[PDB]
């Protein structure tokens, strides 16, 4: 079973950055697999960002979060990150990232992944 | 016809440099790639990397080490392996195989025309 | 680009009752959703594929159903411990969303 | 080979085709002939000009730790001959080597230029260096020949070089790692290294692309290629 | 980094003798590798060009080719200067490793 | 031209046709290319082979004085690439010079061989002499290419070079003073240089000499080809 | 008006040889007007020899008569030649060369020359 | 290959006679014939193109006529100074032959 | 025996000037011819190559082509080292006949 | 650099002979056509034909006179244009172009590379 993983990440200043990441032990990052979800905020409220990531297309899922985010990812280790930056202290939590194998063209990447504990100060 | 005349063998006493005299006569000085290649004795040839006498670029294999590089006075028939960090952990005998500068490199690897060598111990 | 809802939070339940829940998109998704759920303290994990299959290791009592702009999902009797919150989602358009969460109470 | 006019006789100039071997490929097979290289110089030809021809190729190329692989991007001017369709491939396996040199001596020219190693970008049409030419000629023969084959370029080119694809995902690299996605409109194919050029895509792209097509907007499209579908 | 294996291991041999030499490359090449044949206490000398042409001034006597992983020397009527110590140059690329492998002996 | 490969790095090493040029000829036209020189050494090409080709041509020439004017007969072997139809053309003008020279650069090719120099008998694709090629597409391309194309030649030559006449008559010498008579089955017919290639010629060696032939056998035929003749 | 000439000539020994010849005075002679008559006997008797001569072949009317006969001709300048040989006495006569301008492929050769005067002893 | 008679030299005539000649043949020649006629003393001249046509400069008397094995030739009057040996020849083979001679007298 | 006629005849000239010359063979040839320049004194120097490319080291300013009977040089920009005698050698073939022709002056 | 050196000028007095002496420097001796140029001052250039002294061929135009052959020592660095039947009937200043051997005659008439000539009377 592959893990998926979370680092990042920690107390952040609001107005900070933070390169919120995850990998994948045991997995072999490919196209193969398309690609993987994106850390959904478990505060709540309820549901927030996934990403669009494709091994060749990072895109996003809301772009007008873009403000503060940006996405990137390395095959030579199984892992992606994420360029938070302008952190708003809304937006702390423990960060679910997620990768569930795609069903070819249904992508729907549930299959989360380690917490992290975001916050702010 | 090329004679790429070399310097004599010498025992060590590690920390030495030692550059090899690599002199070739009948040869316009710059018009071939120069060698470049070491063997223990016991043992099959090493590629050390070789040189473009042109303009004198290392290419490069022993950068590895870092051990060689080369003297090259344009003015006279003869390069110099210079080494450096020698030691008699690991004896060679030095030679210098001659390239085909100034053509298409489809090679081809250097034909081992000079021969005689230097040991080192 | 497309909004959901989802029946409430506050349901009630009791050991064995058949159970469904619903949701509704702004959008005519066709078969394009799935639907999971979560418990506190822990990782959520998919329930039904599409508009109505189920990822492995689901419970046989649950399959999907719908279409369009109307989902729900059945779920043969309950058990306490089958408690979670529920959610379902449309894929046919960014950014994907879910439906609020549910819960039924032991009551 | 002095024979007896080798020696500054002039010589005239221009890139062949390989195909004249009944060379074809089904793209990894075209890799499989060269691979990359090592750090040995990179050698370039001059050329009066050389021949358009159907089948051409344009690439980058990745490496998983985001280097990525890039072969070299020379300031040569890098317009290229008119090719039928060229097939833009990418993405990695990585690039141990520093370029992405040839190994059957296949020259990768474009405008009258041509080199031992594939550049980033415009196309490479792969071929050898004609050498031969009465002095004269130039008057005469190139107004024909690709210097001025432009003047007699007719217009079906334009049905012609501009039936391209650029959409082929290279997944991996070396005979014993690779896989070739085909990307349409955001849709992706099993790769078939049984067929062969982008008509037979297009019709994909005309028909699978009609229907059995991503409706689904979750994600890209993954046409599962059954040998059955790929049949029919 | 691709290792020049060459067999066979050294042979005993005899004039008149034909025989064959190979070299398997690490990972298919498909490409240029270059052979050397040396006289004991001597420097080795190219014996064929890389490409499986012979080098000049080397007797008809001398064959062979290859492809992929497999490269293949001849020899035909074996003379006493041919008991020498055969190559295997790795010719195409960087490090440019050399193979070792039969040289041949009577007793 | 030395560039940095001119200096025995080798090269190979066949013909090429001329008509590249959109070259045709009406027969005198192509002996306008020619003429004849001079007391200047003779030159000679050696090639691994050269290409087939349509149109090729056969001579012997005469002098009025019963020398005659005969093109050097050389000890090489006089077999010749596969040509779809030639030419023969014969009899005087003379030879003022000793040989019959190209004046365009036109190798006169057969059985791997050429030269600068028309020699008598058989047949004299013309071309120039190509230089390139990998070392090792020996193996490969060849096999396609005319050194072993006659493996891959396919059964069409059978009414392909079988297609041939030697008939021309060439009367005269030079663009001011020249005609060219075609013989059929001892019939003659007036030099239409408005018209070319034997074809047509077969026309007439299915139609005139169907009828309008020469029933009288009083001598050969001289046809009055009258333009509203060579019309219809 | 061309003149058709005759040379010859003379008295000949029976069993010999003797080249007959014509020529064509302010004549072009060329491959258009086909070819020449050959001597016709006038001793009689009555008609003997014509020659089928083409500029590109010499043809014989009479092919028996070879072993006495054979045809060539000179354009340098206009002239005919008739190679007698094994002379028949029964031969003589002053022989008439005949050269009339075909009628394309009616070639009729009429247009006769001058005498000659061949004896025999 | 084709053998020719013509009418006997021992013709007599006066002037202004219409006469006429003939031939024959052993062949059907159709109209590949010529005549001509010569005087003693004298060279040869061309009458009859072809089996009716006249060369140039004969008289107006003359003509030839019939086809095949078959030849006349039609000479309207006579005139002392007309008179000549007359002959006729078949152009179909070879040899080509003559019709004998003829001439007629003043009687 | 080609004759290599030549013309203009000598003229007077300037810097600056641009000039042609021409050769006029006696029958046409289609083939390439030489030219040749001098200084007074000297002997010529081969200003272009028969083929109608200039010879090496030649300036830029000079110029031209041909074929058949007519071959035409040409000079853009005198320069006073222009004033040499200009030639039209034979080129293709025996005997090798050499013209003569314009030089330039100025008084 | 190709220097034919060549012989000083001479008055005749007719029926002498005289070789010219054209000896290069700075060429492999036998590598390039050997002329043979001459012309009567006041007068063009005739060519006088050439030799290929790599066989020492004479080809051939002067031989219409018959004056010239040339004298082609091999293991010297000069040639001698051997003149018979000279006579003071015709001066001429004698030159020595270099042609092109060894190659495809395409010529490219030989270059007045020398020069300086050899006045006769």
């Amino acid at each position: 079973d592959v893990k998926l993983l979370e680092s990042g990440g920690g107390l952040v200043q609001p107005g900070g950055s933070l390169k919120l990441s995850c990998a994948a032990s045991g997995f072999s990052l490919s196209t193969s697999g398309v690609g993987v979800g994106w850390f959904r905020q478990p505060s709540g409220k309820g549901l927030e960002w996934l990403a669009l990531i494709w091994w060749d297309d990072d895109k996003y899922y809301n772009p007008s979060l873009k403000s503060q985010l940006s996405i990137s990812k390395d095959f030579s280790r199984n892992q992606v990150f994420l360029k938070i930056s302008n952190v708003d202290i809304a937006d702390t939590a423990t960060y679910y990232c997620a990768r569930r194998d795609p069903f070819g063209y249904d992508n729907a990447m549930g299959y989360w992944g380690q917490g992290t504990s975001v916050t702010v100060s | 016809q090329v004679q790429l005349v070399q310097s004599g063998a010498e025992l060590k006493p590690p920390g030495a440099s030692v550059k090899v005299s690599c002199k070739p006569s009948g040869y316009t000085f710059t018009d071939y790639y120069i060698h470049w290649v070491r063997q223990a004795p016991g043992q099959g040839l090493e590629w050390m990397g070789w040189i473009n006498p042109k303009s004198g670029e290392t290419h490069y294999a022993q950068k590895f080490r870092g051990w060689v590089t080369l003297t090259r006075d344009t003015s006279i028939s003869t390069t110099y392996m210079d080494l450096t960090r020698l030691k008699s952990d690991d004896t060679a005998v030095y030679f210098c195989a001659r390239g085909d500068l100034e053509t298409t490199i489809f090679f081809y690897n250097a034909v081992d025309v000079w021969g005689q060598g230097t040991l080192v111990t | 680009d497309i909004v959901m809802t989802q029946s409430p939070l506050s349901l009630s339940t009791s050991v064995g009752d058949r159970v469904s829940l619903t949701c509704k998109a702004s959008q005519n998704v066709g078969t394009a959703v799935a639907w999971y759920q979560q418990k506190p303290g822990q990782s959520p994990k998919l329930l039904i594929y599409s508009a109505s299959n189920r990822y492995t290791g689901v419970p046989d009592r649950f399959t999907g159903s719908g279409s369009g702009t109307d989902f729900t999902l059945t779920i043969s009797n309950m058990q306490s411990e089958d408690l979670a919150d529920y959610f379902c989602q449309q894929y046919s358009s960014y950014p994907l969303t879910f439906g609020a969460g549910t819960k039924l109470e032991l009551r | 080979c002095r024979d007896k006019l080798s020696s500054t006789n002039q010589l005239r100039s221009v890139g062949l085709n390989l195909e004249g071997n009944g060379v074809a490929t089904d793209v990894p097979s075209a890799t499989k002939r060269w691979g990359f290289r090592s750090g040995v110089p990179p050698k370039v030809v001059n050329y009066e000009a050389g021949e358009w021809a159907e089948n051409c190729y344009n690439l980058e190329i990745k490496k998983p730790d985001g280097s990525e692989c890039l072969p070299a991007a020379p300031d040569g001017i890098r317009g290229f001959p008119r090719c039928r369709y060229v097939h833009k491939v990418s993405g990695t396996g990585p690039c141990a080597g520093d370029f992405a040199f040839h190994k059957e001596g296949a020259f990768f020219l474009y405008d009258r230029l041509a080199s031992t190693v594939i550049y980033r970008g415009t196309t490479f049409a792969e071929g050898v260096v004609a050498f031969l030419i009465l002095p004269q000629a130039k008057k005469d023969f190139f107004s024909s020949h690709p210097l001025r084959e432009p003047v007699n370029a007719t217009e079906d080119p334009s049905s012609g070089y501009y039936s391209t694809t650029i959409r082929y995902q290279a997944t991996g690299f070396g005979t014993n790692e690779t896989e070739y996605l085909f990307e349409v409109d955001n849709l992706t194919y099993v790769q078939l290294e049984s067929r062969f050029t982008p008509q037979f895509l297009l019709q994909l792209n005309e028909t699978i692309y009609t229907s059995g097509k991503r409706s689904n907007t979750t994600g890209k499209l993954i046409w599962k290629v059954n040998p059955e579908i790929d049949t029919t | 980094d691709i290792q020049m294996t060459q067999s066979p291991s050294s042979l005993s041999a005899s004039v008149g003798d034909r025989v064959t030499i190979t070299c398997r490359a690490t990972e298919s090449i498909g490409i240029y590798l270059n052979w050397y044949q040396r006289k004991p206490g001597k420097a080795p000398n190219l014996l064929i060009f890389a490409t499986s042409s012979l080098q000049s001034g080397v007797p008809s006597r001398f064959s062979g080719s290859g492809s992929g992983t497999e490269f293949t020397l001849t020899i035909s009527s074996l003379q006493p200067e041919d008991f020498a110590t055969y190559f295997c140059q790795q010719g195409f690329s960087s490090p440019f490793s050399f193979g070792q492998g039969t040289r041949l002996e009577i007793k």
